């Protein structure tokens, strides 16, 4: 089915690779190539997650657990009861989140949008590289990935924190934990405003873009108008993502105390040292 | 091709909103002004506020609140000015010792602290209400201030709870660091926190916040070019920025908002966040004392292998005791 | 006593049947435009129903 | 703005004055020092 | 030399020369304030001969071999 | 600085007033004398358009505009004079005039 | 800048200690070069002539002068007899002033300690076992010291205090589990102390999912209770009672005694010395029947 | 040289002066008050042969 | 060879070369200064025969490991 | 070579150049100042002979 104004816009173009051969849509979905790579990727990934916990103790779906391999497989491919599956199911999962990017990107040059959406995806890609791929190449291991299961990864936050002693103290995890409260915040507050003048009380006109400039002016000093409250947004959301990533790469391969003592440096200013 | 993340060319106009919307009691404080620094990322005003009385209130309840906390950490260094700044992020104002239970406890043990929760809490009410009368005075709905009662929801649990347990020991420390010992400490005391399935569900909304807003913000700022930030008369009058919107995501994922309608799954996911929190809080120590437990119960905890296996006597041996209260004496052991 | 019911368990069940209430309701919101689908076989709602499409009343200015 | 080259040059007759005289006053303030407790 | 002010705004100028002095007072102090021997609120009315001095390099042959300290 | 923007923090200024020859100083201003001609234009003609119109307000600060427009114009014209005087008297110059 | 990992929990669990390869290598080559090499020992018969031994009852005579040159070069370089002793007259407790030697008293009473150590606390030392070297790494005084000085002081839970549990060992809350989340803050001290005097990180001894946990614990945390329990044993009974025997530029403000921590013996590695095996030498400090099969010759 | 108040706005300075001289005085006299010697509202009553003397070089 | 240059502005290329020899210069001394054998400020007055070798070999005793066992 | 000047701005390279000179003092006097061998500050007073050194290899 179409949305009541859709069919003029389902035009050929705006494609990467297939030209026309795959230039068509699906129900709602739009296809194109990297339609095909994203329904392949996704397919073998998830019958391969489905056969792990296959042969996994439980078909519960809080306790599945697809485990990565012992580190002392340093960077083969183990056997697959004992990692090789995670591994190929990380490739899969590449494969589709990278399909995703770039059919979005298909999606976008069709509709004559910019390419925002593509690439603030590409910030939680990079989050996703750099815990399973680039993290564990510079530890030298594959076996560093978490594993795939509800829970399961949930004990592996919990370890690799506390193999820090105290990760709170981590300078890039206190930053990306503001990006992402930050974000939340302007989120409820750029909602709020939205709703707000467009469903006032009854019997009230319809707001206006003047209005929610005055009322953001003096919740924060300032008015950010109408382009900067998605710019901060974007900027908030997608700093949080590449915030996460620094965080996660500094521990260990760069740093392997525990946290706290990295604040060291400050004590010892010169000034007050 | 144009990203639109920032202005080439801003515009003056030299009288100037920031003289309010008809707006009745209260005033408007200052003068309207211009950041050039301002205008490149967003709208360059940077000008007057309002406060009425609750607004000022506020204020007055929250600088002794800010006082009484900043003094305490000063004379926690012993007054060294250069230990504060130096020191700053591990300074706190500490909360009462554990056997006082609910009692008032000695000023310089807890005493402060209480007073700092009380005045801060004040201030965090009456800023309620004044953005509660700001809304309504400039005809608005009533969104914003029901948000911002889910954050001090979650907030008043931090009270609620100690209450509920029955001591004020087990408040947060008021500072950088000290909070978040407190905050790693809880989790400890109460057994793994992530098998808190309220916790769960407030990170899964806290990332979905994320999700929501990364995806907004760039899809606003991709029909930018086609007056797609003008959302208000893309709510009133559709243009097509609003319809390239709706079938960019019904295109790549199936299904869409509309341009009034994300702004609710915006709302709904952040206001989540907190209120499935606030229940999180409030279970923890009252109903279950032992998350990981819990998990296991009902089946949340996946199976590993025994690292160890203790025999029987290994089991009465390694069993320790519940911590206790701290040695007041200073022992000789020479007979 | 019930061994296995808690009431962890009943808080969290509660919440589910509110989410889920919550996303019917965001979802015939967001069937305010566009709605009913066109489509080779006739009109289609989809489900939920969406909500009608909403008239905005203008100030007369001052 | 406008600054004439008679203005510059009463301007740097002051600059430079008072630049010296604090010199001055600092070596005094290093005598007192190093007679008070030497660092080599 | 004089031309060097109508190459610059004096007004810019004092004000950036003021700024750059204070700081760099206020550091030097600091600086000395935080050492053993220019602790001088604390010992400033030892003499020079009593003040702190940083420990030497060690004596020559770097080595331990001690007798205990008396009872 | 609009024209220099980054590169003034390294010292490239091809605005300040220059009276020996200087090539880079004469592209800036052939470049700005075609733009500045352009913006006095446009500003006649807002102030034509204006002025038909009848709006009194508005006239003025299209009069204001017009004559800062002028001046400005002016600058680079007293610019283009003094690398044109340099050019004829400097070897290896350009060929073509500068104004 | 490459980073060693050892694996010490199951697959995706992230308990791994992680070390800065370069770091850890100094630290290693460090110990090695300094480690103070045996004398290779011998078995004569005969009676013991001693006027004033007391604890080295037991071994041979030539055992006996082997042992005091290790004795010395562990506490006080090689060969230097007269820090504990009148050399003139070595069965003597004081100088010729009549003023007491102080470390030969002392000495007396660590031969005592460190044969308790290698014998009542088998269960934490094993066959790697403790000489003086362990502590002292040939000088006085040995690394961690401590002293009284506030309450609150974590390291007494390596004196006269004794619970450090927090955790409830059930779903709901119950009247046996009263702890508060500032003993949980005491609890993360300690342990971080613990952590960092081994040099690994919590995962070492926990599944940190469930620290209270000890089936899902690597079998470490075992032997880490056992230390808590031989270092109260030997502050109460061993060190604490020295204090009116040591000088007093020895004692602490409060004028007690020095007592020792984790990191006196471990020194920020996993094993004191990386597991140097040095007891198994020195027969007179055993205090056990057989050190690995090998029996103790007595006399 | 009051025609320094013609090239600076006094209205600028003096609000610059006057904060600059308050948090310097709280500078110096939480130091002070810091410090064992100075800790006059504890020991402000002690002569000045009483009072605290940071400690000397080892020889000394 | 000289046609290399019309391309480019000559003011820029020289900004360009000075910032890379600067970035060059203090990455080479920051990596001596950070070894054992040429952290000059402390040991610059060694003598060469005197200052830091890298080992030819490490040793151990054979029970000993600098890394805990584990799988 | 003076005509470098009318190639780049003399005011300013000016300021560039001071700020440069001002980072790279305040950087090379505060590396001396933490180490052992220049902490003048607490031992300038020693003679250079007295001065610490860093380690020598041990020759063998
Ligand atoms: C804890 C915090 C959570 C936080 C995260 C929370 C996420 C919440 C957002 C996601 C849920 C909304 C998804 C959605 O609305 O998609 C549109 C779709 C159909 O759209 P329509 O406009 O109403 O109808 C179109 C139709 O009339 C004409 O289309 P066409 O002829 O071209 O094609 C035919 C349709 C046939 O429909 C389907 O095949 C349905 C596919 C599955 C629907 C969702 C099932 C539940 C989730 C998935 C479970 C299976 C997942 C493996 O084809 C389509 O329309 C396909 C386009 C829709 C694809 C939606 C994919 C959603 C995936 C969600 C993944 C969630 C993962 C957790 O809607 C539906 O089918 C009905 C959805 C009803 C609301 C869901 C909540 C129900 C709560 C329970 C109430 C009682 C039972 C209903
Ligand atoms: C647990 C709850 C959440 C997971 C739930 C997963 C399963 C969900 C199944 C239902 C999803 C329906 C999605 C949908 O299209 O919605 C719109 C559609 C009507 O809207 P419309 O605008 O008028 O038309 C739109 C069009 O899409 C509807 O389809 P259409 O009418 O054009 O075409 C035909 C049918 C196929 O139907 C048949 O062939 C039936 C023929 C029966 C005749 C009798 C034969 C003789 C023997 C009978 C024996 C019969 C007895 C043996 O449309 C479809 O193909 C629908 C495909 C939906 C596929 C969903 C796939 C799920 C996605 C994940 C899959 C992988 C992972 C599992 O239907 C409705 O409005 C009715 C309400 C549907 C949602 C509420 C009911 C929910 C049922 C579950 C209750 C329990 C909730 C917890
Ligand atoms: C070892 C540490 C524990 C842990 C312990 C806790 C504890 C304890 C808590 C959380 C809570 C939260 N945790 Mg957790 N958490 C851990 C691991 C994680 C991870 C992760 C990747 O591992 C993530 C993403 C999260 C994420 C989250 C959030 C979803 C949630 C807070 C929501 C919120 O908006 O708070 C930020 C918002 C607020 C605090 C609201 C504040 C609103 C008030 C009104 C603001 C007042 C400001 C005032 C005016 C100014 C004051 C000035 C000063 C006085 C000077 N946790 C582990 C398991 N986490 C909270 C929760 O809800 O738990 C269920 C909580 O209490
Ligand atoms: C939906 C959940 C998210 C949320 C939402 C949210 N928060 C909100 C809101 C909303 C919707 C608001 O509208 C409200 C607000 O005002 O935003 C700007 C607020 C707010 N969220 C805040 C913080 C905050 N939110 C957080 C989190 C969250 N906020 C969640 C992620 C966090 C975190 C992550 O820790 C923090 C710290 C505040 C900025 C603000 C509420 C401000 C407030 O209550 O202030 C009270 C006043 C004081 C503390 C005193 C200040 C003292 C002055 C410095 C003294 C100056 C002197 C004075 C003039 C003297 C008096 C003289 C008189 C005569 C005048
Ligand atoms: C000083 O006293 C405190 C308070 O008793 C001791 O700390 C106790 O032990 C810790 C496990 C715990 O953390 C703390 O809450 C507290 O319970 C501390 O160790 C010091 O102990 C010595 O003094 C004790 C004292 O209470 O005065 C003394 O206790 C015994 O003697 C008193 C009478 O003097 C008597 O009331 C007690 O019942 C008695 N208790 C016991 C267990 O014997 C200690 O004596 C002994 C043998 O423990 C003192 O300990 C030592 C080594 O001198
Ligand atoms: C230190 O003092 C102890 C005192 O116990 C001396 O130990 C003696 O020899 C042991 C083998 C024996 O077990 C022990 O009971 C004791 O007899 C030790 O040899 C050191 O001696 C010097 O200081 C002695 C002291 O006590 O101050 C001193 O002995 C004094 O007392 C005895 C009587 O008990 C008397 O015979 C001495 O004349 C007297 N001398 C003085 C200077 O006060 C030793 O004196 C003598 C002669 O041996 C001291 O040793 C020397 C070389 O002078
Ligand atoms: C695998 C398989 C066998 C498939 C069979 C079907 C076949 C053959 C398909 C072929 C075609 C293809 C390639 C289909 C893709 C199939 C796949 C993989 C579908 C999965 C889709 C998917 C990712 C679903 C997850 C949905 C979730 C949970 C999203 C999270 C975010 C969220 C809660 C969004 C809800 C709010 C919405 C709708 C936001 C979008 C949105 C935003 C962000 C605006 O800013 C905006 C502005 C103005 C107007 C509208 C909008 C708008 O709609
Ligand atoms: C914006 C509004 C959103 C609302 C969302 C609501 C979602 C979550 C919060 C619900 C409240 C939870 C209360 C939890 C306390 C609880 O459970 O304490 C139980 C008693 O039981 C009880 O109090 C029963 C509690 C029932 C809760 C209400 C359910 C009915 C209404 C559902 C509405 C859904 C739609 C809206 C005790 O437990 P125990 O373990 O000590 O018992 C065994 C001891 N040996
Ligand atoms: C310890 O470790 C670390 C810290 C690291 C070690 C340190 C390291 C380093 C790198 C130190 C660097 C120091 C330095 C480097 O240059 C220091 C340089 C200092 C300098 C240059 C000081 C100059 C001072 C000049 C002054 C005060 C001028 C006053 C002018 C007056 C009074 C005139 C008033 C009249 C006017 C204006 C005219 C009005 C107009 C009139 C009347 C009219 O118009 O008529
Ligand atoms: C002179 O002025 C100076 C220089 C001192 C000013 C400078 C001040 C400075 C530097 C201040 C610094 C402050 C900092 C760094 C603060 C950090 C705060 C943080 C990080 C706090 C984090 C969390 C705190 C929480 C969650 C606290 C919650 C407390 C609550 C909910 C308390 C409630 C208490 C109540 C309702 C009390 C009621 C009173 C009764 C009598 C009923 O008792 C129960
Ligand atoms: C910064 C801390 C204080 C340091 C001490 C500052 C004072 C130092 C000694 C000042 C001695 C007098 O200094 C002298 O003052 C006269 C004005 O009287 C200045 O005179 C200047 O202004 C006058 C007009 O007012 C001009 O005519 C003259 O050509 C010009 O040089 C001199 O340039 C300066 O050299
Ligand atoms: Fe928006």
């Amino acid at each position: 089915a179409m949305l009541s104004f859709e069919k003029k816009y389902r035009v050929r173009g705006g494609t990467l690779i297939g030209g026309d051969l795959f230039d068509f849509w699906f129900g709602p979905f739009y296809v194109g190539f990297f339609g095909v790579t994203t329904i392949f990727f996704v397919t073998l990934g998830t019958l391969l997650c489905v056969w792990g916990a296959a042969m996994g103790p439980t078909w519960n779906l809080w306790q599945i657990n697809i485990a990565p391999p012992d580190l002392k497989y340093g960077l083969g491919l183990a056997p697959l009861r004992e990692g090789g599956l995670w591994q190929i199911i990380t490739l899969c999962a590449l494969g589709a989140f990278g399909s995703w990017a770039l059919r979005q990107a298909e999606i976008a040059r069709k509709l004559g949008m910019g390419m925002h959406i593509p690439w603030a995806y590409g910030g939680a890609i990079l989050a996703y590289t750099t815990l399973v791929v680039i993290r564990p190449f510079l530890l030298g291991a594959w076996g560093h990935g978490f594993p795939y299961g509800i829970f399961s990864h949930l004990d592996w936050v919990s370890n690799v924190g506390y193999q820090y002693l105290h990760f709170h103290y981590n300078p890039a995890h206190m930053i990306a934990v503001t990006f992402f409260f930050t974000n939340c915040l302007a989120l409820a507050m750029h909602g709020s405003l939205i709703l707000s003048v467009t469903n006032p009380p009854k019997g009230t006109p319809t707001g206006t873009s003047e209005q929610e400039n005055v009322f953001f002016r003096d919740l924060l000093g300032y008015s950010i108008g109408a382009i900067g409250i998605h710019r901060l947004g974007l900027f908030l959301a997608v700093g949080a993502a590449v915030w996460s990533a620094i965080c996660i790469v500094i521990s260990g391969p760069f740093w392997t105390q525990g946290w706290p003592e990295w604040w060291n440096w400050w004590l010892n200013l010169p000034i007050w040292k | 091709e144009y990203q639109n993340l920032f202005t080439r060319v801003q515009v003056r106009t030299v009288p100037e909103p920031g003289i309010p919307i008809d707006e009745s009691t209260g005033t408007r404080y200052g003068t309207g002004t211009f950041s050039y620094l301002a205008g490149k990322f967003g709208d360059a005003q940077i000008g007057p506020i309002y406060l009425g009385w609750a607004g000022v209130l506020s204020l007055i309840f929250g600088f002794i609140a800010i006082e009484i906390i900043g003094l305490n950490m000063w004379a926690s260094v012993g007054w060294d000015p250069v230990e504060f700044i130096r020191q700053l992020p591990w300074l706190a104002l500490e909360p009462p010792p554990p056997q006082y239970g609910l009692r008032v406890p000695p000023l310089n043990q807890g005493g402060w602290y209480l007073m700092a929760g009380f005045f801060l809490t004040v201030s965090i009410i009456l800023w309620w209400i004044r953005i509660y009368r700001r809304a309504r005075a400039l005809q608005m709905g009533s969104h914003l201030p029901w948000a911002f009662a889910s954050a001090i929801f979650l907030y008043s649990t931090f009270f609620f709870q100690p209450l509920l347990v029955g001591s004020w020991s087990e408040m947060v420390p008021f500072g950088i660091f000290p909070h978040l010992d407190w905050t790693s400490a809880f989790s400890i005391r109460y057994g793994n926190l992530y098998y808190n399935p309220f916790h769960a569900l407030s990170i899964a909304f806290l990332y979905g916040s994320a999700v929501l807003f990364a995806m907004h913000g760039a899809t606003i700022l991709a029909v930018a070019r086609m007056g797609g930030e003008r959302e208000i008369e893309q709510i009133t009058d559709r243009g097509t920025a609003a319809e390239r919107s709706m079938l960019f995501w019904r295109w790549c994922m199936g299904f869409n908002a509309t341009m009034e309608s994300i702004h609710r799954w915006a709302w709904w996911f952040a206001v989540l966040t907190t209120f499935t929190g606030g229940i999180g809080i409030l279970l923890t120590g009252t109903v279950v004392d032992n998350w990981y437990l819990w998990g296991v119960k009902h089946g949340l905890v996946a199976p590993y292998p025994a690292q160890n296996q203790l025999t029987p006597e290994q089991q009465d041996l390694l069993r320790g005791r519940y911590q206790g209260t701290a040695p007041d004496s200073f022992p000789s052991y020479v007979v | 006593m019930m061994e296995y019911i808690d009431g962890a368990q009943i808080a969290l069940y509660a919440f589910w049947l509110f989410f889920f209430g919550l996303i019917i309701y965001l979802r015939r919101e967001d069937k305010r435009e566009g709605y009913p689908l066109e489509s080779p076989q006739g009109p289609r709602d989809g489900w939920p129903k969406g909500a009608p499409k909403k008239t905005y009343v203008h100030r007369d200015h001052g | 703005g406008g600054m004439t080259e008679e203005e510059a040059r009463r301007f740097h007759g002051y600059m430079v004055t008072g630049t010296l005289g604090y010199v001055v006053v600092a070596s005094v303030a290093h005598f007192l020092a190093w007679s008070w407790r030497p660092w080599f | 030399m004089h031309r060097i002010w109508l190459m610059y705004d004096p007004r810019r100028v004092m004000v950036a020369l003021v700024g750059f002095l204070a700081v760099l007072a206020l550091v030097i102090h600091f600086v000395l304030l935080s050492s053993q021997r220019y602790s001088w609120i604390e010992n400033g009315t030892l003499g020079a001969d009593q003040a702190p001095v940083g420990a030497s390099a060690p004596a020559a042959a770097a080595e331990m071999s001690p007798l205990p300290p008396g009872r | 600085p609009v024209n220099d923007g980054i590169w003034a923090w390294y010292g490239i200024d091809d605005d300040r007033p220059m009276a020996a020859w200087s090539r880079f100083h004469a592209t800036r201003c052939v470049e700005q004398l075609a733009i500045n001609r352009a913006r006095v234009g446009a500003a006649e003609w807002a102030l034509a358009d204006v002025q038909a119109r009848g709006i009194v307000p508005c006239i003025a600060k299209a009069a204001a505009h017009l004559a800062r427009a002028r001046a400005e114009l002016a600058d680079w014209e007293a610019q283009g004079h003094r690398l044109e005087a340099a050019r004829k008297v400097t070897p290896g110059a350009w060929t073509t005039p500068v104004i | 800048a490459a980073t060693d990992t050892v694996q010490v929990g199951y697959r995706g669990t992230a308990m791994e200690q992680n070390y800065d390869h370069g770091d850890l290598k100094t630290k290693f080559a460090q110990v090695k070069l300094p480690q103070s090499p045996p004398p290779a020992g011998e078995s004569p018969p005969g009676p013991l002539p001693w006027k004033n031994v007391q604890v080295l009852n037991d071994i041979s005579i030539a055992e006996f002068n082997r042992t005091m040159i290790a004795m010395s070069t562990w506490v006080a370089g090689t060969g230097n007899c007269a820090y504990c002793h009148n050399v003139a007259a070595f069965q003597d407790d004081t100088l010729p002033n009549g003023k007491p030697l102080y470390t030969k008293i002392v000495a007396r009473r660590m031969l005592q300690m460190t044969r308790n150590i290698n014998g009542n606390y088998s269960q934490h030392v094993k066959n790697t076992g403790v000489t003086c070297y362990t502590c002292h790494m040939g000088k006085p005084l040995p690394n961690g010291l401590w002293f009284y000085s506030s309450q609150t002081d974590y390291l007494r839970h390596y004196l006269d205090r004794d619970g450090a549990r927090v955790i409830t060992q059930g779903v709901a809350p119950s009247n046996a589990n009263r702890s508060s989340t500032k003993q949980a803050e005491w609890t993360y001290a300690l342990m971080i102390s613990q952590s960092r005097s081994l040099g690994v990180n919590c995962t070492y001894c926990h599944n940190t999912r469930q620290f209270a946990s000890w089936r899902e614990a690597p079998p470490a945390r075992v032997t880490a209770y056992h230390g808590i329990l031989m270092l109260r044993d030997v502050n109460q009974n061993y060190l604490a009672p020295l204090q009116p025997v040591y000088p007093a530029v020895r004692l602490g403000a409060m004028g007690d005694a020095p007592k020792a921590q984790c990191v006196t013996c471990h020194n920020g590695a996993y094993k004191p010395l990386y597991g140097a095996q040095m007891a198994k030498d020195f027969p007179a400090m055993w205090g056990r029947a057989d050190w690995n099969g090998v029996p103790f010759p007595g006399i």
